[PDB]
């Protein structure tokens, strides 16, 4: 079994709208394609003993024994590897269950689709499923160590990409509130929201956290000084720069019950909490002395250690922290008591459970010795011994919710502290014997203000009720009543996407907003080019969505991007589907028109229920998508009498139709005329029906999304694709009642491009200037026959500058074809496209149209000037 | 869509 | 503008305004400067990565963690005209600007090697060094910086030319005058030697010799105001850079041959975004007109139409002050506002 | 930290 | 710096 | 109001109008000659109304809006005499004859020629501007037992937000 | 009127 190609999808896609995270593996069953289980002796017992958990897979026998009941009845391998990849991820804790298989290409090549949680772990599991499955169809078993090592690699891959718990907490609430989020490439930041409404977070810091407040909170002297100047209670203390001045500091502080901290910070290290004697002052000093050089000799205050969380100048949560400890739970020793309580089902590992394990070490002993105890001593009933100097959940301590027990005056004081320092999200470290009484009555103090505090102790307390800490954070970032998203208008369909996209962006721009858009030519913001080249697909959509200045996004969406990686945006306000056609069938595993319709319908199905889908009522496959759409539906057509439109407006729907020479909007019984087709420059004087259809789609999308008609009129009137602005695409020459249209053609589609004007031209003569260059195979006679059946003024120029085919031989085949079908069309032969055939247009009578397909458009559009065009 | 079907 | 100000006791901060309308500043950082934008601006790889993802032109380059991989980096970058910077920062130190030969790549490496361990082997871009100041997502000032130099002002030697121009009345000391003095030292010589000159050589008429690798007013260079010569597309791009990084007040370091043409036409690049930029070069340029840089700063801190002060009611007299003060505070309090007051008994808030 |  |  | 137009009636007043034009009911008209049967135009008397909304010159639009503001009317009909509504009134020597308070809408919503206009939509937009509510919250309480108690408590809770709360019960109707 |  060989893997030929792998795709990773991230967003709504062909296989599923909801299953955003999928891996599509193109698997070549060189062997096995001819062996449906029962042709592979041992491929049941080996499969079930290696992966016994496969008994939990249903498959289409929609019952518990379905897989493993369809494995006896013969099954081809490309279907099994899909149940192995899903299970290998489940075995390591990543839940995935969706999957599908389809045969493609030549016999034996399958598309295996499965769900993933982590992107690299998913791809790994796929490759591993193939190895496991191949060994079991070669031999009858799979080495245990070759399974255990793979499960270890999956466990590590899924760990390395995990978000920390404070970010998971914010992100989870953001999803509940429908706020989109993205990881950014730098500094582990996460973006919340789109365009101008975006916010950024990094763990517990946000886009609203100021630098001055954060730096002040990290400066212990600065914090103490600024708070005592504000009348806020702080501990009494002084400074010694590693000199033996300890004997003096103690006297200013007020006595021996003192605290000695390291002069610089190193987390919870080098700290002595309750010095009672001179020799202890010395030992404390020696530890403080380990760090770099007024946090020396503070008065010791009695009470419990409380953590207060304040989010936007408002209190959110309070918890009491207690150090790891044991109590005199009968006449047992401390080491016995520890084993008894360290078996509690709520303890173990880390972020796996509420509490972690109590560990006896030299530091537990050092703490116990100061209390008059050691590990082999028996405690008096209900006596408590601490095994740690400080409280921390990660070291085996506990956290008790006390949020509702805090006195109103203390609430006021904590909020004032956060505002004085200047922090939005702040943790405040308070020492007090009773949080339910004012700090002035209990002689409590504020020990420290902490920027970027963690949330674990408040969202997962060991006693008391959990608090939703994230909700107050998202409320400051995205206040009630404000948006987190900008409008997205997504345009798809087989033909006309680029034209519709540029017009729609132009109309929005007339409202004065910053409009970003992507197309097959470039990425633009307000007429500045950001990037050039084919910029369709999710990588470009992300440039616009992450851009802090963009107010509206207009995105052309191609099948390439959908089939290769899904959509970049999840949902949108307007989804426009212009048409479905048999163009690019056979590519990307889409062989039929019915399948192509499912690729295009992805846009219609991601429109938000409050939004609209804009469908083409003149297209049988597109109109039919209306029955899948959860959104409102608007329709457009070139025929006001289309039964779909009539049934729709009679139920007060909205539609855009071409009628009486006007582009108009039908809104129930009322008709709003926008403009005349002949007065809108993109429309070739009113003789190019597809340009009219594209204008209708853009006008309707702007209308249903709330733009006024006057704005729409201004936008359609001033929009351009002028000759020598966008040369090379349909350059029309109006020379009074004389016409010429210059475009490029190679194959029949290019000739058709102007053949459409010819069919609709309201005049007397229909001519043409050549057609193919030397870029075509010997279909010159056929192209000549086509011209004969279209035109009655056909002039030959097939002797170009490139000369890939000698000289005039190209023309000679055209001449045979044109004379064969219609030997009476002014068949002059010039063989000069630089100074003659694109000049000699005076050979064609009044109201004559000449179709021009030069090898070089830029040149032809200049020579045609000899006849004085507009 | 809806699980591990190859129906 | 009549905004009251105070020094605060910590970290050299200054408070502007009273009560609920107060703002704080510290030099060129303010109460509106976010930490994430400031830290990102100090991370050269982070800045480069985030900007190139946004479609913003930055120099091409790579990383070597003090291994002799120089010979390979040069080939991905595109040739020998390269720039080698120290892996960590130490102001304007350990930097070689235009490596032309292999032995220079080695010398450059040895200097880069002095600091802690992708700012290695960038392509060298030609043009002048321009500093752009953006304050609230809007452009305020642009200035062109030129390194200390002398020119062929007659058939004189470089040491003679230096004494001639270092006597200019606009030069001396520091923050005392517009320009400082040109100093000849071993580093002026090292820079001159690379140009084919030394202090006792005579320059051809109008030939220019640089005495410094980089431009800095404090080392004797000059600053030319070019604020009105910047092209509208370049204005748009600079404002977009500040918003992508997330800075309110930002300096942007740009290399270009012509600030009056789009950077894409001149093949210019953005070299660096600087948080907390200084203002001297914009408020005291050596050529061109001075700009009022502070005015745009105060306008974001105290937007037009908003107060910077809270009402103050002061009560005095020989008798009855305390009684009058408590009653007046009580009356204001009935409007639901936070009222602070002081008396001979205590200080109260609500 | 990141998580004070 | 303070003054970049 | 059954159809777009009403009937033409010949009466002594049609004759009086025709006599002033040199005609009467038994006279033959020259090809394409027009004779009026009424002194003034009114749909209710058999006349016609032609929509000309898109043919009005920008300067004339400005002037009409200025007239309504000078008089002080929100909804106003303005009676204008002109040979060409597509040219400024100063070029055609047109005049404004009258401003009409409380004008009718029939001629604009049911014209005999041209396209009908949704006249009501601009009226409702001034009365209930986009983005504003037209309703107040309604909390309805029912069930076999406990309605009165639940109703008084719920009204009490809303009242703590400072809003005017009205409620009805089996005891009385109250407001605040 | 009512309907002028
Ligand atoms: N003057 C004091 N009186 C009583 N207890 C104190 C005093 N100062 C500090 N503590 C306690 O000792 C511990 C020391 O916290 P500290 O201020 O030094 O921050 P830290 O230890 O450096 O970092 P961390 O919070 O992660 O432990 C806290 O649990 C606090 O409750
Ligand atoms: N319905 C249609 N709308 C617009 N152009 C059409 C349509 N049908 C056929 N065409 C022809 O095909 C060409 C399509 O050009 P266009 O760029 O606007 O579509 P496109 O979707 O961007 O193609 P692509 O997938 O390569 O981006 C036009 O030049 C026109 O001559
Ligand atoms: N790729 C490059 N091409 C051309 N010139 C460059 C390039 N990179 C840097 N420079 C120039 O070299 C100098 C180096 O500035 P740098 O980015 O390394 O910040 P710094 O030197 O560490 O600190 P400082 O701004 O105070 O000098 C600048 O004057 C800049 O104009
Ligand atoms: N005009 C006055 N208003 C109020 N108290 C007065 C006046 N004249 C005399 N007294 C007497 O003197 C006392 C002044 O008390 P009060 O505290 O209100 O004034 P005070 O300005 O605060 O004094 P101090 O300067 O010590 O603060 C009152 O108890 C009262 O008995
Ligand atoms: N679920 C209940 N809730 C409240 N009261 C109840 C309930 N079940 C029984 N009762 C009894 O019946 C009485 C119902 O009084 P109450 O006025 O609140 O209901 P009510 O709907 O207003 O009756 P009514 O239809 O006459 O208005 C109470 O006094 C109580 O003693
Ligand atoms: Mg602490
Ligand atoms: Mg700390
Ligand atoms: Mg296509
Ligand atoms: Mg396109
Ligand atoms: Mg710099
Ligand atoms: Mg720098
Ligand atoms: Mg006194
Ligand atoms: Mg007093
Ligand atoms: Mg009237
Ligand atoms: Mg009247
Ligand atoms: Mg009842
Ligand atoms: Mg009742
Ligand atoms: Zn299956």
């Amino acid at each position: 079994m060989k893997i030929l190609k792998t795709l990773t999808l991230r967003g709504p896609n062909y296989w599923s709208i909801r299953r955003k995270k999928l891996i599509v593996m193109r698997l070549d069953l060189e062997d096995l394609a001819e062996r449906p289980s029962n042709s592979i002796p041992g491929f049941y017992e080996g499969l079930i003993k290696v992966l016994p958990s496969l008994v939990e897979h249903f498959c289409s026998p929609g019952y518990q024994g379905g897989f493993l009941e369809r494995v006896k009845e013969g099954t081809y391998m490309g279907h099994i590897v899909q149940h192995v990849a899903l299970e290998l991820q489940e075995l390591v804790g990543m839940t995935a269950g969706f999957g599908r298989t389809r045969e493609t290409s030549t016999p034996g090549v399958y598309n295996v689709v499965y769900e993933y949680v982590d992107e690299q772990a998913g791809r790994y599991a796929g490759r591993a499923a193939v190895r496991l499955c191949r060994s079991l169809v070669d031999t009858g078993d799979y080495p245990r160590l070759e399974l255990e090592k793979d499960l270890e690699d999956l466990r590590d891959l899924g760990a390395n990409s995990a978000l920390g718990p404070s970010t998971e907490t914010i992100v989870t609430e953001a999803e509940a509130r429908k706020i989109p989020w993205m990881l950014l490439s730098a500094r582990a930041m996460v973006q919340l929201g789109y365009g101008v409404y975006q916010q950024r977070i990094q763990a517990t810091l946000s886009s609203h956290s100021g630098i001055l407040g954060v730096e002040l909170a990290c400066d212990k002297e600065g914090t103490k000084t600024i708070l005592q100047d504000a009348g806020i209670p702080v501990p009494r203390g002084t400074t010694i720069q590693y000199f033996d001045d300890l004997e003096e500091a103690i006297n200013d502080v007020g006595g021996y019950p003192v605290v000695i901290k390291p002069l610089d910070g190193n987390h919870g290290r080098g700290i002595t909490i309750n010095v009672r004697h001179w020799q202890e002052a010395i030992a404390a000093y020696d530890l403080a002395a380990e760090e770099s050089k007024a946090i020396i000799v503070e008065r010791y205050y009695e009470g419990s250690d409380h953590r207060v969380l304040v989010v936007n100048g408002k209190l959110v949560a309070v918890a009491e922290r207690i150090p790891a400890h044991v109590t005199g739970d009968g006449s047992s020793t401390i080491s016995e008591l520890i084993e008894k309580t360290n078996q509690d089902p709520n303890r173990g590992d880390g972020h796996d459970n509420i509490l972690t394990k109590i560990v006896v070490n030299k530091t537990a002993i050092d703490v116990m010795e100061r209390q008059g105890y050691n590990l082999d001593s028996v405690l008096p009933k209900d006596e408590v011994v601490y095994l740690r100097a400080t409280a921390n959940l990660s070291t085996g301590g506990i956290a008790i919710d006390r949020t509702d027990d805090i006195h109103p005056e203390n609430i006021w004081l904590m909020e004032r502290v956060a505002k004085v320092i200047g922090l939005d999200i702040a943790g405040i470290d308070v020492v007090t014997s009773d949080i339910s009484k004012p700090l002035r009555e209990t002689n409590g103090v504020i020990v420290e203000v902490n920027a970027a505090p963690g949330f674990r102790m408040h969202v997962a307390p060991s006693q008391g009720l959990p608090r939703n800490v994230a909700a107050p954070v998202l409320d400051m970032l995205f206040p009630p009543g404000t948006p987190s998203r900008i409008p997205i208008l997504a345009v798809t369909g087989t033909n006309g996407k680029t034209t519709t996209t540029r017009l729609l962006a132009h109309i929005y721009r007339q409202t004065g907003k910053t409009v970003g858009y992507t197309s097959t030519d470039a990425i633009y913001i307000n007429e500045y080019c950001v990037e050039k080249g084919d910029n369709t697909g999710p990588q470009s959509a992300g440039v616009i969505l992450r851009d802090p200045t963009v107010e509206v996004a207009v995105l052309e969406t191609a099948r390439g991007g959908i089939l290769r990686a899904g959509l970049a945006f999840d949902s949108c306000d307007v989804g426009v589907v212009l048409n479905v056609a048999a163009d690019h069938l056979g590519l990307g595993d889409i062989d039929t028109i019915e399948q192509m319709a499912k690729v295009k319908s992805v846009i219609a199905e991601v429109v938000d229920p409050s939004g609209y889908a804009v469908l083409n009522a003149d297209d049988p496959l597109v109109a039919a998508m209306a029955d899948k759409v959860k959104a409102k539906v608007a329709y457009f057509s070139m025929n006001p009498d289309n039964p779909i439109i009539q049934a729709h407006v009679r139920r007060n729907g909205i539609a855009a139709v071409y009628e009486s020479g006007y582009l108009s909007i039908l809104e129930g019984s009322w008709t709003l005329r926008v403009e005349q087709a002949k007065l809108i420059p993109m429309t070739m004087g009113g003789m190019a029906p597809f340009m009219i259809a594209n204008a209708l789609a853009a006008c309707l999308a702007a209308f249903v999304n709330g733009l006024d008609v006057e704005v729409i009129r201004q936008g359609v009137r001033t929009f351009t694709t002028s000759a020598e602005q966008t040369p090379g695409r349909m350059n029309l020459f109006n020379l009074g009642q004389h016409h010429a249209l210059v475009d490029y053609a190679h194959n029949p589609a290019g000739y058709r491009a102007v053949g459409d004007f010819v069919k609709n031209w309201q005049g007397q003569r229909f001519g043409v200037v050549g057609g193919p260059g030397d870029r075509r195979d010997s279909d010159l006679i056929e192209l000549g026959q086509i011209a004969a059946q279209v035109f009655d003024r056909i002039i030959v120029k097939e002797d170009d500058d490139k000369r890939g085919r000698s000289e005039g031989e190209t023309a000679d085949l055209i001449v045979k074809g044109i004379l064969q079908e219609n030997p009476g069309a002014s068949y002059e032969v010039i063989l000069d496209e630089t100074i003659a055939l694109n000049k000699a247009l005076d050979q064609v009578e009044e109201k004559g149209l000449v179709v021009v397909f030069p090898e070089s458009v830029t040149r032809a559009i200049d020579l045609i000037k000899v006849r004085n065009p507009i | 869509d809806d699980d591990d079907d190859d129906d």
